[PDB]
């Protein structure tokens, strides 16, 4: 009732064509076909896919095989496990070439690997990494097929990462620190060190001490797109995994390493179209970076701390001070001409989360490295007493805001977006870059609808919808975000918006 | 403080199985 047509194939013999009831208990069948080819010991073997990656047949996955398949009769997963055991540790050194070529395609079947990994198989790979001679000279073949073994054997999660001696730690991660050695290895050698790190905060923290980030950084410089995805991906997990108190740290180390420009320049610019894994690995790299602004955003300013209140003071004077009956005028209000809420008490503006002390440091970024800009805002605003001022503290503290929401500041990483914004490649403080570009382009819409304090809210929509159009057309660098900005006025804002209606 | 990404699956977050598969053909 139940039957699936297959052809059963053997080395040197014909194919039988069986109907292969599936009440039959596989052992059944494989001594049919053994008798129809005068094989001995039916026990000793199996069935597996002729085709594809040729995984054994269990009474499982059985049910899934199709009607005028092509299986082969072969060495059971359990001889075939112990014969592994034998001849990859041989002293003959073609014996055991030949036998861990064969593991390294074995060991992804899970119906092997569990043969395998339960006669410590693990430990003949890692004990001959940790001991072998001459792997890397004479050996690196054998190697390349032990690494794929191991990871293979490690990915069906039978066993803990934890199992791995620090003897092995150090020396994939010799492999990985070293002048450059066999693309396989180091491939390899890259996506154990990521597994490693993602599985346990122990091994992490061992890795991290085993590798710089300057030998990191160097293997992004090679043509391989797949060394240099492994090598982001190795990143990311440190990231990933870093302790909260720890990650800012580790920022700063890799960007005085120059990670950013060489990722622009060998990845995002390189000659090899970036494929989706490599898109997937640099939206998670900037996924982390982004999360790096979070504690920030989410600090409450204490207003009663006169250091931070003596911030305020400081950004008030570079403006108030370019400016002197006006400038006595100005300082009259306190800050109320600097554009705060709260006029005599700015701190408390900063105690609104998101987006906190980040709105300040926005601040003094703009005021410390683009000075002129900063007080070009700050004085067309400051002497206005018609109601068409730009608040510039309030409308710094809402863009900010607004830019951790677009930017997704605090969003976790996941697996379906492969999404980023090549442009925060071109600069160190890309994200700073971008508030000053923006408090600017704010400025400029403020202007163009004559806005008074009334209209703040329709005044941050309409930046709101400036900055979302231009980001998909993805600028390759902040002037060429700017010069998107500059195509999308008040006045072209509103005829899209009346072409929707 | 806690790790903002503690209780994430990290392998699925970053493809690794799926860049194994690749790389093994």
């Amino acid at each position: 009732s139940d039957i699936v047509k297959v052809a059963i194939e053997w080395p040197g013999a014909n194919a039988q064509l069986l109907e292969i009831d599936q009440k039959r208990p596989l052992a059944s069948i494989i001594k049919e076909v053994c008798d129809g080819w005068s094989l001995p010991n039916p026990e000793y073997y199996t069935l597996r896919y002729a085709d594809g990656p040729q995984l054994y047949i269990t009474e499982q996955t059985r049910s899934d095989i199709k009607n005028g398949t092509i299986l082969q009769l072969a060495i059971s997963p359990s001889r075939a496990a112990r014969q592994l055991m034998e001849r990859t540790q041989s002293s003959n050194m073609e014996t055991r070439l030949d036998a861990m070529k064969e593991l390294a395609k074995l060991s992804a079947d899970v119906t092997f690997a569990t043969e395998f990994i339960n006669m410590d198989g693990i430990i003949v790979l890692t004990r001959l990494v940790e001991s072998g001679t001459k792997l890397l000279s004479h050996y690196s073949e054998m190697l390349a097929f032990t690494l794929t073994a191991f990871l293979e054997l490690m990915d069906h999660g039978i066993v803990s990462w934890d199992m791995v001696s620090i003897t092995f730690i150090k020396q994939i991660a010799g492999y990985v620190s070293q002048p450059m050695v066999d693309v396989s290895i180091l491939q390899r050698s890259l996506a154990i060190l990521e597994s490693m790190v993602l599985n346990s905060q122990s091994l992490y923290q061992k890795i991290a001490e085993e590798i710089t980030v300057g030998q990191l950084i160097s293997h992004l410089q090679v043509s391989n797109q797949e060394i240099q995805t492994y090598a982001i991906a190795l990143i990311n997990a440190l990231f990933l995994k870093a302790p909260e108190d720890k990650r800012q740290d580790m920022a700063n180390a890799f960007a005085q390493k120059h990670l950013r420009s060489i990722i622009l320049n060998h990845v995002i610019r390189g000659n090899r179209p970036i494929k989706t894994e490599m898109a997937h690995q640099l939206y998670v790299l900037q996924v982390l970076t982004f999360n790096l602004l979070e504690e920030r955003m989410m600090t409450k300013m204490d207003p009663n701390d006169q250091a931070q209140r003596d911030i305020i003071f400081e950004l008030r004077r570079i403006a108030f001070d370019a400016e002197t009956e006006k400038r006595k005028a100005m300082y009259t209000k306190d800050y109320k001409m600097l554009g705060f809420t709260n006029h005599i008490n700015p701190a408390m503006d900063f105690t609104q989360t998101p987006p906190g002390m980040l709105a300040l440091d926005n601040m003094l970024y703009l005021a410390k490295v683009h000075q002129d800009t900063y007080i070009r805002i700050v004085l067309e605003n400051s002497s206005r007493e018609d109601k068409h001022e730009c608040p510039f503290g309030r409308s710094a503290i809402e863009l900010t805001k607004m830019l951790c929401e677009i930017l997704q500041v605090g969003e976790l990483p996941n697996e379906g977006r492969n999404d980023y914004h090549p442009m925060f490649f071109t600069h160190d403080r890309a994200f700073e870059e971008l508030f000053g570009i923006c408090i600017q382009l704010l400025n400029k819409t403020w202007k163009e609808m004559r806005a008074t304090a009334e209209d703040f809210n329709k005044v941050m929509q309409v930046v709101r919808e400036q900055i979302t159009r231009a980001l998909p057309s993805k600028p390759n660098s902040l002037d060429q975000f700017k010069s998107k900005l500059r195509s999308l006025s008040y006045s072209e804002i509103l005829r899209l918006r009346q072409s929707e209606r | 403080r806690k790790s903002r990404y503690a209780e994430l699956d990290f392998e699925k977050i970053m493809h690794t199985r799926k860049r194994h598969q690749d790389m093994f053909q």
